[PDB]
């Protein structure tokens, strides 16, 4: 859903402790300020991606304090009240599963507008939205409806007659138990699970380190240090040798901010997309196949993880 | 008497949905909603 | 419905011709397009290290082999400038694409259609759009049922009437907290519960939750009209 | 005739097969045409 919001001081990184590159750095105009709109137009969307998807829901939605759902257990994704952010126990393993010197070369990362508590706040109200009033408070106010009453109404979706969850309804309880049972085991066993999230971490880690490690370079100059090249030569050679770490480090700038321009684009997609999955899949019953899951769609559950959505989509099979 | 503040955003009002075993809420009327959706 | 229609088309002329900032979206493509070519212009001025950022100046001033040492240094850090607008205009114009392609979707699905993908033609339940133009762009007008008044009601899966459980055909049983009505779902319309509202399967014993109410048979009580209509015909043929 | 309903006749359907189709007023009138006997057999008394 998002990506790691970074900004960077383009004099710091080309020039830092330098008043000498600073003044040359001068000829090029614009290009420091154009880095800097870019990398902000990036990061101001990364708030509006997370947005998006979450604040789909108008007022925060609680679960009533008895938990009468006619046998269906949602303990394992409804909020846990013991911590200090009120995850659930399936959003903690999620937040386990992904593993999260830059600093002084001017670079830096902005926190998100939403905190992680405000996530989970936001896909508690569509959990305790969707199992105490079905997909009414998508298109209205919430509307309480018995769950067994609800799922009776999403067997009718599936062209499933209602008789066939009343007469089943013990069956159909478990058969849910445990399968959210296998996605508790499955998350905490099995490590490559969130490998699109940890994939997108591993991605900008792999950018800032290669930015970061761009300063060590010649260019073809005869030091990458500016303090070498000013002790050692005069004004007017050194000039020439820090123009060419101006010009080779500023290619390392425009290079990131492209790449990270290029990314942010693939991020945006994928936010789209989970903004959508919210909408069709949470918020109402989907007849699209396969989009929510393989089977026929039933409903789907919102989790929150680092950096991303995690949808448990219930399918009739 | 004017300044600017500093505030923890709120996610939106609270609501505890009315939830029973044997409990429907039926709306008895009706809205019709013109929304405007823009787009490049 | 009508005159709820044109208050709400009402409010849409009450808002645009009040806000200065509705169509922010639109004036944010045209505030980057003029912003990349104002860049692009400054661009201009910077020397590169050149001994002045106009040709002119070089060219006046230098000779024909000193110049060309200038020349190169605007022509390298021009042709940088050329294609970071570029690149940028080639990122930016696949967010319009994008956006389109979904303007092109919702075209088909809300105008040429009624969509039953949630809160894609708008929030509510989709009855009909319209599109209006705009710089740049489309506005769609998105029409939709918000069900606006509820009251709750004691409810239930199934009615027993014979040992038989009975299940709304469609629709959702209701109470008023004495009499058990069926009603359709997305809007409070009762009606008796008849053989006509319901469908039959099995025994009370299977449904949790099932409540006792009696199931009228609408062919019933004119068969028993006939019974009475039989029943005086025989007394009327007892007098001979 | 309630889960059913007709069209046309049997001579246009590719693979049509011939099985009887319930009415449920039917035997409703014919338990009610006994009603009517019984009670005429217990008129031919006076
Ligand atoms: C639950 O719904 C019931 C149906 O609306 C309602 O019962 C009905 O009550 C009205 C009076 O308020 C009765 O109306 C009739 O009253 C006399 C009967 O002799 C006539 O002179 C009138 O013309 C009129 O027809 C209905 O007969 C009665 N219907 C039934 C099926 O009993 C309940 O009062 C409602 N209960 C609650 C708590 O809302
Ligand atoms: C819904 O209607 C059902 C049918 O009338 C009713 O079931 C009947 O309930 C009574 C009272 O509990 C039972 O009465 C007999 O119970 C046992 C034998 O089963 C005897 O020991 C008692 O002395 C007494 O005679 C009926 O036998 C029982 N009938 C059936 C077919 O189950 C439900 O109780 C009703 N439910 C509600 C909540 O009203
Ligand atoms: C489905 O049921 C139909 C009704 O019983 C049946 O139609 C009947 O078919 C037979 C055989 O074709 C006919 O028998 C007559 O055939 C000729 C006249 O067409 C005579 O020379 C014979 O002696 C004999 O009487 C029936 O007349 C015909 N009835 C009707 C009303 O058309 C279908 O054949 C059955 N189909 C299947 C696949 O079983
Ligand atoms: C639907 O009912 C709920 C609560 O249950 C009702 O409680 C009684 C007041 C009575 O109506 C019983 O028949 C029901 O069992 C209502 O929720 C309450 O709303 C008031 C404000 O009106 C609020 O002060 C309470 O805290 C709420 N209590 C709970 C438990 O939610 C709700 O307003 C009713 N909705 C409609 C549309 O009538
Ligand atoms: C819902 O499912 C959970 C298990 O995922 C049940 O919680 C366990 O209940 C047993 C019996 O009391 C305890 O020994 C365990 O320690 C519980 N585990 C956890 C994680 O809390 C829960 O009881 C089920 N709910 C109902 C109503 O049956
Ligand atoms: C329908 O399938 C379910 C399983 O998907 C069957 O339920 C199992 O039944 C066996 C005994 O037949 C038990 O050992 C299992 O514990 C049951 N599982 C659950 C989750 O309850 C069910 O019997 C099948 N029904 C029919 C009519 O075939
Ligand atoms: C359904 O809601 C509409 C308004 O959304 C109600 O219509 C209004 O009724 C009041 C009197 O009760 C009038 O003063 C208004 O002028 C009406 N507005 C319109 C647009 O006509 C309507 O009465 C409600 N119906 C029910 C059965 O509750
Ligand atoms: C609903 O819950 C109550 C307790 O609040 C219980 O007495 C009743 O039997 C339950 N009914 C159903 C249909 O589960
Ligand atoms: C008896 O029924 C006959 C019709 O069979 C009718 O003509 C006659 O008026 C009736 N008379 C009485 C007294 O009911
Ligand atoms: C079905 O195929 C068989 C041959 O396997 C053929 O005899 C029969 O007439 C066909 N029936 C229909 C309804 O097409
Ligand atoms: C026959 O009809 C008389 C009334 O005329 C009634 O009293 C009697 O019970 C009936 N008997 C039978 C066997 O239906």
């Amino acid at each position: 859903v998002s990506m790691t919001k970074t900004s960077v001081d383009c004099t710091m990184y080309i020039c830092g402790d330098s008043t000498e590159c600073s003044n040359l750095l001068l000829q090029y105009g614009s290009f420091c300020t154009q880095l800097n709109r870019a990398l902000t137009g990036i990061a101001v969307e990364q708030d509006k991606n997370t947005q998006e998807v979450f604040a789909q829901v108008k007022q925060i939605y609680k679960t009533p304090p008895i938990k009468d759902f006619g046998g269906f257990n949602f303990s394992q994704i409804l909020p846990d009240p013991s911590k200090p952010s009120k995850r659930s126990f399936i959003e903690d393993l999620l937040f386990n599963k992904v593993t999260l010197a830059q600093k002084f070369n001017g670079l830096t990362v902005l926190p998100p507008l939403l905190t992680d508590e405000m996530i989970a706040q936001y896909t508690s109200a569509l959990l305790a939205g969707t199992i105490t009033s079905g997909w009414t408070f998508g298109a209205g106010a919430a509307l309480q409806i018995p769950f067994a009453m609800q799922m009776a109404y999403r067997f009718n979706g599936i062209g499933v007659t209602q008789n066939v969850l009343y007469e089943n309804q013990k069956l159909i309880a478990n058969q849910f138990n445990s399968a959210i049972g296998k996605i508790q085991d499955s998350l905490s066993s099995t490590a490559s699970a969130l490998g699109k999230l940890q994939d997108v971490v591993n991605q900008n880690a792999q950018a800032l380190n290669t930015l970061v490690k761009q300063l060590s370079s010649n260019f073809g100059a005869i030091s990458s240090v500016l303090n070498d090249i000013l002790s050692r030569l005069d004004k007017v050679e050194a000039e020439v040798q820090i123009d060419r770490l101006i010009t080779g480090r500023l290619q390392s700038l425009q290079t990131y901010v492209t790449q990270q321009l290029i990314r942010a684009a693939e991020i945006r997609a994928s936010a789209n997309l989970a903004a959508t999955k919210m909408s069709e899949c949470v918020l109402g019953q989907s007849k699209r196949v396969d989009f929510c899951g393989k089977g026929y769609h039933l409903m789907s559950f919102p989790q929150s993880a680092p950096h991303g959505v995690v949808f448990l989509h219930v399918t009739y099979v | 008497s004017q300044s600017i503040i500093a505030y923890t955003m709120s996610l939106g009002a609270e609501n505890s949905v009315a939830y029973s075993n044997n409990s429907i809420a039926i709306p008895t009327n009706f809205t019709i909603s013109v929304t405007t959706e823009i787009l490049p | 419905i009508a005159n709820q229609f044109n208050s709400a088309i009402g409010k849409i002329q009450d808002s645009l011709s009040s806000t200065a900032s509705a169509l922010g979206k639109l004036q944010d493509v045209v505030n980057q397009n003029a912003q990349a070519l104002n860049t692009l212009v400054k661009q201009l001025s910077s020397n590169f290290g050149a001994i002045s950022s106009v040709l002119n100046d070089i060219l006046s001033r230098l000779d024909k082999v000193e110049a060309e040492v200038q020349i190169d240094r605007l022509i390298t850090g021009r042709l940088q400038s050329l294609q970071t607008y570029v690149t940028q205009q080639l990122i930016r114009a696949a967010e319009i694409r994008a956006s389109a392609n979904l303007a092109a979707t919702k075209m088909s699905e809300c105008v040429l259609g009624q969509s039953k993908r949630v809160d894609f033609c708008g929030k509510g339940y989709h009855l009909m759009s319209f599109p209006q133009s705009a710089p740049h762009g489309v506005v769609f007008l998105h029409v939709t049922y918000v069900p606006a008044q509820e009251k709750n009601f004691t409810t239930a899966p199934a009615i027993c009437h014979d040992g038989k459980a009975h299940f709304p055909r469609e629709g959702v049983f209701v109470s008023n907290g004495t009499h058990w009505f069926v009603t359709q779902r997305n809007f409070y319309e009762p009606q008796i519960i008849t053989t006509d509202n319901t469908f039959v399967s099995g025994n009370c014993d299977v449904v949790i939750g099932i409540v006792n109410n009696t199931v009228y048979d609408p062919l019933q009580p004119e068969l028993d009209s006939f019974k009475e209509e039989l029943d005086k015909y025989f007394k009327n043929h007892t007098s001979p």
